[PDB]
Protein backbone atom coordinates (compact mmCIF):
# COMPACT_ATOMS: atom_id res chain seq x y z
CA UNK A 1 0.00 0.00 0.00
CA UNK A 2 2.96 2.30 0.64
CA UNK A 3 5.12 3.27 -2.38
CA UNK A 4 8.34 5.12 -3.14
CA UNK A 5 10.14 6.74 -5.98
CA UNK A 6 13.93 6.99 -5.94
CA UNK A 7 16.66 8.26 -8.24
CA UNK A 8 20.16 6.88 -7.81
CA UNK A 9 23.06 8.78 -9.32
CA UNK A 10 26.67 7.59 -9.50
CA UNK A 11 29.61 9.71 -10.73
CA UNK A 12 33.01 8.04 -10.93
CA UNK A 13 36.22 9.90 -11.78
CA UNK A 14 38.91 8.07 -13.77
CA UNK A 15 42.04 10.20 -14.14
CA UNK A 16 43.89 9.53 -17.38
CA UNK A 17 40.82 7.81 -18.82
CA UNK A 18 38.59 10.80 -19.60
CA UNK A 19 36.08 12.83 -17.59
CA UNK A 20 33.89 11.30 -14.91
CA UNK A 21 31.13 8.88 -15.92
CA UNK A 22 27.61 9.78 -14.72
CA UNK A 23 24.87 7.18 -14.55
CA UNK A 24 21.37 7.56 -13.14
CA UNK A 25 18.67 4.93 -12.61
CA UNK A 26 15.12 5.63 -11.45
CA UNK A 27 12.89 3.24 -9.45
CA UNK A 28 9.32 3.02 -8.30
CA UNK A 29 9.42 0.56 -5.40
CA UNK A 30 11.54 -2.38 -6.62
CA UNK A 31 10.94 -1.67 -10.31
CA UNK A 32 13.55 0.25 -12.27
CA UNK A 33 11.87 2.39 -14.91
CA UNK A 34 14.49 4.76 -16.45
CA UNK A 35 18.22 4.98 -16.94
CA UNK A 36 20.75 7.52 -18.25
CA UNK A 37 24.44 6.84 -18.98
CA UNK A 38 26.88 9.57 -19.99
CA UNK A 39 29.10 6.87 -21.66
CA UNK A 40 26.25 5.81 -23.97
CA UNK A 41 26.86 6.38 -27.75
CA UNK A 42 24.10 9.01 -27.67
CA UNK A 43 23.26 9.74 -24.03
CA UNK A 44 19.55 10.05 -23.41
CA UNK A 45 17.05 9.01 -20.75
CA UNK A 46 15.76 5.58 -21.76
CA UNK A 47 12.67 3.68 -20.61
CA UNK A 48 13.25 0.48 -18.71
CA UNK A 49 9.62 -0.42 -17.85
CA UNK A 50 6.61 -0.80 -20.18
CA UNK A 51 4.32 1.66 -18.46
CA UNK A 52 6.73 4.60 -18.87
CA UNK A 53 7.11 4.19 -22.67
CA UNK A 54 3.88 6.18 -23.17
CA UNK A 55 5.49 9.37 -21.98
CA UNK A 56 5.91 11.76 -24.89
CA UNK A 57 9.15 12.88 -26.53
CA UNK A 58 9.04 16.12 -24.49
CA UNK A 59 9.32 13.94 -21.34
CA UNK A 60 12.47 12.18 -22.62
CA UNK A 61 13.93 15.44 -23.91
CA UNK A 62 13.39 17.36 -20.67
CA UNK A 63 14.86 14.63 -18.50
CA UNK A 64 17.86 14.13 -20.75
CA UNK A 65 18.64 17.90 -20.40
CA UNK A 66 18.38 17.51 -16.62
CA UNK A 67 20.78 14.56 -16.42
CA UNK A 68 23.33 16.25 -18.69
CA UNK A 69 23.30 19.31 -16.45
CA UNK A 70 23.52 17.15 -13.37
CA UNK A 71 26.50 15.28 -14.75
CA UNK A 72 28.27 18.62 -15.20
CA UNK A 73 27.38 19.67 -11.65
CA UNK A 74 28.67 16.35 -10.31
CA UNK A 75 31.98 16.99 -12.09
CA UNK A 76 32.22 20.29 -10.21
CA UNK A 77 31.30 18.52 -6.96
CA UNK A 78 34.03 15.89 -7.47
CA UNK A 79 36.64 18.64 -8.00
CA UNK A 80 35.41 20.43 -4.85
CA UNK A 81 35.44 17.21 -2.80
CA UNK A 82 39.03 16.42 -3.75
CA UNK A 83 39.99 19.83 -2.36
CA UNK A 84 37.92 19.37 0.80
CA UNK A 85 39.88 16.18 1.61
CA UNK A 86 43.25 17.41 0.40
CA UNK A 87 43.37 14.66 -2.20
CA UNK A 88 45.58 14.65 -5.29
CA UNK A 89 44.36 14.54 -8.85
CA UNK A 90 45.71 11.01 -9.37
CA UNK A 91 43.15 8.84 -7.62
CA UNK A 92 39.66 7.72 -8.64
CA UNK A 93 36.72 8.78 -6.52
CA UNK A 94 33.00 8.15 -6.38
CA UNK A 95 30.10 10.49 -5.68
CA UNK A 96 26.70 8.88 -5.07
CA UNK A 97 23.34 10.60 -4.68
CA UNK A 98 19.94 9.16 -3.78
CA UNK A 99 16.68 11.05 -3.35
CA UNK A 100 12.96 10.56 -3.58
CA UNK A 101 9.68 10.34 -1.75
CA UNK A 102 7.62 7.73 0.14
CA UNK A 103 3.81 7.95 0.01
CA UNK A 104 1.06 6.06 1.78
CA UNK A 105 -2.01 4.25 0.33
CA UNK A 106 -3.73 7.60 -0.06
CA UNK A 107 -0.91 9.10 -2.10
CA UNK A 108 0.17 11.46 0.71
CA UNK A 109 3.84 12.22 1.45
CA UNK A 110 5.21 10.03 4.22
CA UNK A 111 8.88 11.04 4.06
CA UNK A 112 11.33 12.70 1.69
CA UNK A 113 15.04 11.79 1.19
CA UNK A 114 17.99 13.58 -0.40
CA UNK A 115 21.43 12.40 0.47
CA UNK A 116 24.99 11.89 -0.69
CA UNK A 117 28.03 9.65 -0.17
CA UNK A 118 31.64 10.21 -1.17
CA UNK A 119 33.87 7.15 -1.69
CA UNK A 120 31.23 4.91 -0.15
CA UNK A 121 30.85 6.95 3.09
CA UNK A 122 27.91 9.16 4.09
CA UNK A 123 28.66 12.75 3.32
CA UNK A 124 25.60 14.98 3.75
CA UNK A 125 21.85 14.29 4.04
CA UNK A 126 18.71 16.38 4.07
CA UNK A 127 17.01 15.90 7.45
CA UNK A 128 13.47 14.53 7.75
CA UNK A 129 12.20 18.07 8.20
CA UNK A 130 13.34 18.90 4.63
CA UNK A 131 14.75 22.19 5.95
CA UNK A 132 18.18 21.42 7.47
CA UNK A 133 21.23 19.26 6.71
CA UNK A 134 23.34 16.75 8.59
CA UNK A 135 27.04 16.81 7.66
CA UNK A 136 29.20 13.74 8.38
CA UNK A 137 32.48 15.58 8.82
CA UNK A 138 34.23 18.93 8.49
CA UNK A 139 34.40 18.68 4.74
CA UNK A 140 30.67 18.18 4.49
CA UNK A 141 30.25 21.18 6.85
CA UNK A 142 31.67 23.26 4.03
CA UNK A 143 28.94 22.00 1.70
CA UNK A 144 26.37 22.56 4.45
CA UNK A 145 27.44 26.18 4.93
CA UNK A 146 27.27 26.78 1.17
CA UNK A 147 23.84 25.22 0.90
CA UNK A 148 22.52 27.10 3.93
CA UNK A 149 23.67 30.41 2.45
CA UNK A 150 22.01 29.46 -0.87
CA UNK A 151 18.76 28.22 0.80
CA UNK A 152 19.31 25.02 -1.15
CA UNK A 153 16.96 22.94 1.02
CA UNK A 154 13.92 25.01 0.03
CA UNK A 155 14.12 23.85 -3.56
CA UNK A 156 14.75 20.22 -2.52
CA UNK A 157 11.70 20.41 -0.26
CA UNK A 158 9.52 21.91 -2.98
CA UNK A 159 10.39 19.03 -5.31
CA UNK A 160 10.01 16.29 -2.70
CA UNK A 161 6.57 17.49 -1.48
CA UNK A 162 5.36 18.52 -4.93
CA UNK A 163 6.69 17.09 -8.20
CA UNK A 164 8.02 13.93 -6.59
CA UNK A 165 4.64 12.90 -5.15
CA UNK A 166 2.66 13.99 -8.17
CA UNK A 167 4.80 12.06 -10.68
CA UNK A 168 4.90 9.02 -8.37
CA UNK A 169 1.10 9.08 -8.30
CA UNK A 170 1.00 9.25 -12.09
CA UNK A 171 3.43 6.35 -12.52
CA UNK A 172 1.46 4.22 -10.02
CA UNK A 173 -1.75 4.76 -12.01
CA UNK A 174 -0.08 4.14 -15.35
CA UNK A 175 1.71 1.03 -14.10
CA UNK A 176 -1.01 -0.17 -11.73
CA UNK A 177 -1.31 -3.73 -13.13
CA UNK A 178 2.27 -4.37 -11.99
CA UNK A 179 3.21 -1.72 -9.45
CA UNK A 180 0.09 -2.28 -7.36
CA UNK A 181 0.27 -6.09 -7.64
CA UNK A 182 2.01 -8.17 -5.00
CA UNK A 183 3.07 -11.61 -6.19
CA UNK A 184 3.30 -13.99 -3.29
CA UNK A 185 6.24 -16.33 -2.86
CA UNK A 186 6.05 -19.90 -4.24
CA UNK A 187 7.52 -22.00 -1.46
CA UNK A 188 9.00 -25.45 -0.84
CA UNK A 189 11.41 -27.19 1.52
CA UNK A 190 14.28 -29.38 0.38
CA UNK A 191 16.21 -31.92 2.39
CA UNK A 192 19.79 -33.10 1.85
CA UNK A 193 21.83 -35.37 4.09
CA UNK A 194 25.29 -34.02 4.83
CA UNK A 195 26.48 -37.00 6.85
CA UNK A 196 25.03 -40.07 8.59
CA UNK A 197 23.86 -37.91 11.41
CA UNK A 198 23.01 -34.42 10.00
CA UNK A 199 20.88 -33.07 7.13
CA UNK A 200 20.27 -29.64 5.59
CA UNK A 201 16.70 -28.27 5.45
CA UNK A 202 16.41 -25.39 2.96
CA UNK A 203 13.25 -23.28 2.81
CA UNK A 204 12.74 -21.55 -0.57
CA UNK A 205 10.75 -18.48 -1.56
CA UNK A 206 10.50 -17.87 -5.31
CA UNK A 207 8.71 -15.56 -7.73
CA UNK A 208 7.68 -12.87 -5.22
CA UNK A 209 7.31 -9.10 -5.62
CA UNK A 210 8.08 -6.75 -3.94
CA UNK A 211 11.44 -7.88 -2.60
CA UNK A 212 10.63 -7.39 1.12
CA UNK A 213 10.10 -10.82 2.72
CA UNK A 214 10.72 -12.53 6.05
CA UNK A 215 11.96 -16.11 6.00
CA UNK A 216 12.76 -17.81 9.30
CA UNK A 217 13.31 -21.28 10.72
CA UNK A 218 12.01 -22.35 14.12
CA UNK A 219 12.96 -25.43 16.17
CA UNK A 220 10.20 -26.43 18.67
CA UNK A 221 8.80 -22.96 17.95
CA UNK A 222 12.01 -21.08 18.94
CA UNK A 223 13.61 -18.82 16.28
CA UNK A 224 16.92 -20.21 15.02
CA UNK A 225 18.51 -16.90 14.08
CA UNK A 226 22.08 -17.78 15.02
CA UNK A 227 21.93 -21.21 13.34
CA UNK A 228 20.17 -20.20 10.12
CA UNK A 229 22.06 -19.60 6.83
CA UNK A 230 20.09 -16.78 5.09
CA UNK A 231 21.09 -15.64 1.54
CA UNK A 232 20.53 -12.07 0.42
CA UNK A 233 17.29 -11.56 -1.46
CA UNK A 234 18.15 -11.83 -5.16
CA UNK A 235 16.48 -10.82 -8.44
CA UNK A 236 15.29 -13.52 -10.77
CA UNK A 237 15.42 -11.33 -13.88
CA UNK A 238 11.64 -11.48 -14.55
CA UNK A 239 10.78 -8.62 -12.07
CA UNK A 240 10.49 -11.12 -9.19
CA UNK A 241 12.80 -12.01 -6.32
CA UNK A 242 14.14 -15.16 -4.65
CA UNK A 243 15.41 -16.05 -1.17
CA UNK A 244 16.20 -19.12 0.86
CA UNK A 245 17.04 -19.98 4.47
CA UNK A 246 18.75 -23.20 5.54
CA UNK A 247 19.40 -24.99 8.84
CA UNK A 248 21.47 -28.07 9.65
CA UNK A 249 19.42 -30.56 11.68
CA UNK A 250 20.13 -33.81 13.50
CA UNK A 251 18.98 -36.79 11.46
CA UNK A 252 15.48 -37.80 12.47
CA UNK A 253 14.55 -34.46 14.13
CA UNK A 254 13.33 -32.87 10.90
CA UNK A 255 9.73 -32.60 12.04
CA UNK A 256 10.76 -30.33 14.91
CA UNK A 257 11.61 -27.61 12.41
CA UNK A 258 9.15 -25.20 10.77
CA UNK A 259 9.86 -22.53 8.13
CA UNK A 260 7.83 -19.30 8.42
CA UNK A 261 7.25 -16.96 5.50
CA UNK A 262 5.79 -13.43 5.73
CA UNK A 263 5.13 -11.38 2.54
CA UNK A 264 2.70 -8.62 1.46
CA UNK A 265 1.29 -11.02 -1.13
CA UNK A 266 0.32 -13.43 1.68
CA UNK A 267 -2.99 -12.81 3.52
CA UNK A 268 -1.65 -14.97 6.38
CA UNK A 269 1.92 -16.14 7.09
CA UNK A 270 2.88 -19.56 5.75
CA UNK A 271 4.22 -22.28 8.04
CA UNK A 272 6.10 -24.96 6.15
CA UNK A 273 7.71 -28.31 7.01
CA UNK A 274 9.78 -30.86 5.16
CA UNK A 275 7.07 -32.85 3.41
CA UNK B 1 10.76 12.58 -13.14
CA UNK B 2 14.09 13.85 -11.74
CA UNK B 3 14.74 17.08 -9.91
CA UNK B 4 16.68 19.82 -11.67
CA UNK B 5 18.89 22.82 -10.68
CA UNK B 6 20.58 20.99 -7.78
CA UNK B 7 23.64 22.89 -6.53
CA UNK B 8 27.22 21.58 -6.52
CA UNK B 9 28.64 20.16 -3.24
CA UNK C 1 38.04 1.71 2.46
CA UNK C 2 36.56 -0.88 0.12
CA UNK C 3 33.89 -3.55 0.26
CA UNK C 4 34.26 -6.99 -1.32
CA UNK C 5 31.37 -8.40 -3.40
CA UNK C 6 28.91 -10.98 -2.29
CA UNK C 7 28.31 -13.39 -5.13
CA UNK C 8 25.38 -15.66 -5.89
CA UNK C 9 25.00 -17.91 -8.96
CA UNK C 10 21.55 -19.36 -9.67
CA UNK C 11 18.79 -19.86 -12.21
CA UNK C 12 15.74 -17.73 -12.93
CA UNK C 13 13.47 -20.82 -12.61
CA UNK C 14 14.15 -24.14 -10.78
CA UNK C 15 16.39 -26.09 -13.09
CA UNK C 16 15.01 -28.90 -15.21
CA UNK C 17 17.46 -30.73 -17.47
CA UNK C 18 16.73 -30.11 -21.11
CA UNK C 19 14.58 -27.03 -20.49
CA UNK C 20 15.61 -23.46 -21.37
CA UNK C 21 16.22 -21.19 -18.39
CA UNK C 22 18.37 -18.16 -17.40
CA UNK C 23 21.67 -18.38 -15.57
CA UNK C 24 22.20 -15.45 -13.19
CA UNK C 25 25.16 -14.08 -11.32
CA UNK C 26 24.17 -11.44 -8.75
CA UNK C 27 27.03 -9.39 -7.32
CA UNK C 28 26.26 -7.04 -4.45
CA UNK C 29 27.62 -5.25 -1.44
CA UNK C 30 30.76 -3.99 -3.24
CA UNK C 31 32.61 -0.67 -3.40
CA UNK C 32 34.04 0.82 -5.57
CA UNK C 33 31.79 0.09 -8.53
CA UNK C 34 34.30 -1.27 -11.05
CA UNK C 35 33.82 -5.02 -11.20
CA UNK C 36 34.26 -7.72 -13.84
CA UNK C 37 31.96 -10.70 -14.12
CA UNK C 38 32.05 -13.72 -16.42
CA UNK C 39 29.57 -16.57 -16.73
CA UNK C 40 31.33 -19.88 -17.57
CA UNK C 41 30.12 -23.12 -19.19
CA UNK C 42 32.55 -25.97 -18.64
CA UNK C 43 35.25 -23.48 -17.67
CA UNK C 44 34.88 -21.35 -20.79
CA UNK C 45 33.52 -17.82 -20.95
CA UNK C 46 29.95 -17.48 -22.23
CA UNK C 47 29.73 -14.73 -24.88
CA UNK C 48 27.28 -11.82 -25.02
CA UNK C 49 26.18 -11.98 -21.36
CA UNK C 50 23.83 -9.07 -20.47
CA UNK C 51 23.78 -7.10 -17.23
CA UNK C 52 21.56 -4.75 -15.32
CA UNK C 53 22.19 -1.01 -15.00
CA UNK C 54 24.50 -0.09 -12.10
CA UNK C 55 22.52 0.76 -8.97
CA UNK C 56 23.11 0.69 -5.24
CA UNK C 57 21.55 -0.10 -1.89
CA UNK C 58 20.67 2.03 1.14
CA UNK C 59 24.13 1.43 2.52
CA UNK C 60 25.60 2.78 -0.74
CA UNK C 61 27.04 -0.57 -1.84
CA UNK C 62 26.63 -1.42 -5.50
CA UNK C 63 24.83 -4.34 -7.09
CA UNK C 64 24.54 -5.83 -10.59
CA UNK C 65 22.87 -8.81 -12.18
CA UNK C 66 24.62 -10.64 -15.03
CA UNK C 67 22.45 -13.10 -16.93
CA UNK C 68 22.34 -15.31 -20.01
CA UNK C 69 20.00 -18.00 -21.53
CA UNK C 70 21.10 -21.59 -20.84
CA UNK C 71 19.69 -25.09 -20.92
CA UNK C 72 20.90 -27.09 -17.93
CA UNK C 73 21.83 -30.77 -18.28
CA UNK C 74 23.18 -33.44 -15.93
CA UNK C 75 26.78 -33.10 -17.18
CA UNK C 76 27.42 -29.43 -18.07
CA UNK C 77 29.05 -27.35 -15.31
CA UNK C 78 28.24 -23.66 -14.92
CA UNK C 79 29.97 -21.02 -12.90
CA UNK C 80 30.54 -17.28 -12.36
CA UNK C 81 33.97 -15.65 -12.18
CA UNK C 82 34.30 -12.29 -10.45
CA UNK C 83 37.21 -9.78 -10.31
CA UNK C 84 37.26 -6.69 -8.05
CA UNK C 85 39.98 -4.52 -6.53
CA UNK C 86 39.37 -6.21 -3.16
CA UNK C 87 40.24 -9.66 -4.60
CA UNK C 88 43.78 -10.87 -5.06
CA UNK C 89 42.62 -13.48 -7.60
CA UNK C 90 39.35 -13.95 -9.50
CA UNK C 91 36.75 -15.68 -7.34
CA UNK C 92 34.89 -18.59 -8.98
CA UNK C 93 31.53 -19.69 -7.66
CA UNK C 94 29.96 -22.85 -9.12
CA UNK C 95 26.32 -23.17 -9.96
CA UNK C 96 24.51 -25.58 -7.64
CA UNK C 97 20.88 -26.00 -8.58
CA UNK C 98 19.70 -26.17 -4.96
CA UNK C 99 21.39 -22.95 -3.92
Amino acid sequence: GSHSMRYFYTSVSRPGRGEPRFISVGYVDDTQFVRFDSDAASPREEPRAPWIEQEGPEYWDRNTQIYKAQAQTDRESLRNLRGYYNQSEAGSHTLQSMYGCDVGPDGRLLRGHDQYAYDGKDYIALNEDLRSWTAADTAAQITQRKWEAAREAEQRRAYLEGECVEWLRRYLENGKDKLERADPPKTHVTHHPISDHEATLRCWALGFYPAEITLTWQRDGEDQTQDTELVETRPAGDRTFQKWAAVVVPSGEEQRYTCHVQHEGLPKPLTLRWE
Amino acid sequence: RPMTFKGAL
Amino acid sequence: IQRTPKIQVYSRHPAENGKSNFLNCYVSGFHPSDIEVDLLKNGERIEKVEHSDLSFSKDWSFYLLYYTEFTPTEKDEYACRVNHVTLSQPKIVKWDRDM
